[PDB]
């Protein structure tokens, strides 16, 4: 069974370099050229170049080519990617991918800014009036100032998935924000617990908010 | 470089239906191209190869095919799962990747469940006030939200994020956030959330009283 691991996000200010790494396993590393792939929101996909583990020979895409570098260490079945004078335009999730495209890493998450990782603070969104006797209820949580992404969001431990929009952060100076929503019968809240369960890994720190009523 | 371009770049089809996209390299391939579908929150997905191959596992409603320069792929018995954007791959060896088509399932129009939420007393201890609106469940993707503090319009603070199409009701949702200082969530009191979308000529509003 092939298997490509890369290594984790990467947090790099500007103007640094940052150097991903791939391991394969579960066939002969030296004998298929390893490629590596640019995913962005603003660039699609974008090759960014190959090398042969055999002999070392590396071929770029030249958008590239002046500041990546294809490595490997042979006798470790690795492949490296080497990428200097970073911009926020480089900020990707970056893919080694085994010739034919067939077998990709699980991709590395790269994250060109000068910001500090932060925690999130996060706040309950409950509605300023009380529901209808019998109508439909929507909840949420407002998950403001953290970094760098991602964070995850869920719903009593996952227990509650219906009507759950978790939308896109967005930049709100050097931080992120986002909310997630909910929707739940009046008849469930508040009369049960609704906990929105906010998980940012690189900050170490999972928060649980309780969701009640205003007044 | 060679160029493999893509087409069409956007796709809207319905339910069991059946799409079509076009590759076309600016020279002769030698039938070295491949599909690939990304979804979000997920690594690029080879569903065939070397022009009409499938993957393992991949179905049959999945088909390519072409010869020379000029190359197709098809998806038949559309599912709302399908939902994503397909990209055509050289990959002889210098590797050329198509721009991508986006896949949009169609369906009924839908007018958004609007929600408006006062900044939380958590949130106003810290000296902040966001006010939050959700627009959520609506078809099509086009839709307008206006922020009115007071009665007043209100652009400055917005913060807006829209959703990719969900993968099992085909609808879109949207987040709108007005943060202020809390210092001027306090001298006004009536804040609006204007929802307008193509389902009616009419807005969808909803607003609270600062002081309940
Ligand atoms: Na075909």
């Amino acid at each position: 069974q092939v298997k490509l691991e890369e290594s984790g996000p990467e947090l790099v200010k500007p103007g640094a370099s940052v150097k991903i790494s791939c391991k394969a396993s579960g066939y002969s590393f030296i004998g298929y050229y390893m490629h590596w792939v640019k995913q962005s929101h603003v660039k699609s996909l974008e090759w960014i170049g190959r090398i042969n583990p055999y002999n070392g020979a590396t071929r770029y895409n030249q958008n590239f080519q002046d500041r990546a570098t294809l490595t490997v260490d042979k006798s470790s079945s690795t492949a490296y990617m080497d990428f200097h004078s970073l911009t926020s335009e480089d900020s990707a999730v970056y893919y080694c991918v085994r010739w034919p495209g067939d077998y990709w890493g699980q991709g590395t998450s790269v994250t060109v800014s000068s910001a500090k990782t932060t925690p999130p603070s996060v706040y309950p969104l409950a509605p300023g009036s009380a529901a209808q006797t019998n109508s439909m209820v929507t909840l949420g949580c407002l998950v403001k100032g953290y970094f760098p992404e991602p964070v995850t969001v869920t719903w009593n431990s996952g227990s509650l998935s219906s009507g759950v929009h978790t939308f896109p952060a967005v930049l709100q100076s050097d931080l992120y924000t986002l909310s997630s929503s909910v929707t739940v019968p009046s008849s469930t809240w508040p009369s049960e617990t609704v906990t929105c369960n906010v998980a940012h890994p690189a900050s170490s720190t999972k928060v649980d908010k309780k969701i009640v009523p205003r007044d | 470089d060679i160029v493999m371009t893509q087409t069409p770049s956007s796709l809207s089809a319905s339910l069991g239906g059946k799409v079509t996209i076009t590759c076309k390299a600016s020279q002769k391939i030698n039938n070295y191209i491949a599909w690939y579908q990304l979804k979000p929150g997920k690594g690029p997905r080879q569903l065939i190869h070397y022009t009409s191959k499938l993957q393992p596992g991949i179905p049959s409603r999945f088909s390519g095919s072409g010869s020379g320069s000029d190359y197709s792929f098809s998806i038949s018995n559309l599912e709302p799962e399908d939902i994503g954007t397909y990209y055509c791959l050289r990959y002889e060896d210098l590797w050329t990747f198509g721009g991508g088509t986006k896949l949009e399932i169609k369906r009924a129009d839908a007018a958004p469940t609007v929600s408006i939420f006062p900044p939380s007393s958590e949130q106003l201890t810290s000296g902040g006030a966001s006010v939050v609106c959700f627009l959520n469940n609506f078809y099509p993707k086009d839709i307008n939200v206006k922020w009115k503090i007071d009665g007043s319009e209100r652009q400055n603070g917005v913060l807006n994020s829209w959703t990719d199409q969900d993968s099992k009701d085909s609808t879109y949702s949207m987040s709108s956030t007005l943060t202020l200082t809390k210092d001027e969530y306090e001298r006004h009191n009536s804040y609006t959330c204007e929802a307008t979308h193509k389902t009616s000529t009419s807005p969808i509003v909803k607003s609270f009283n600062r002081n309940e």
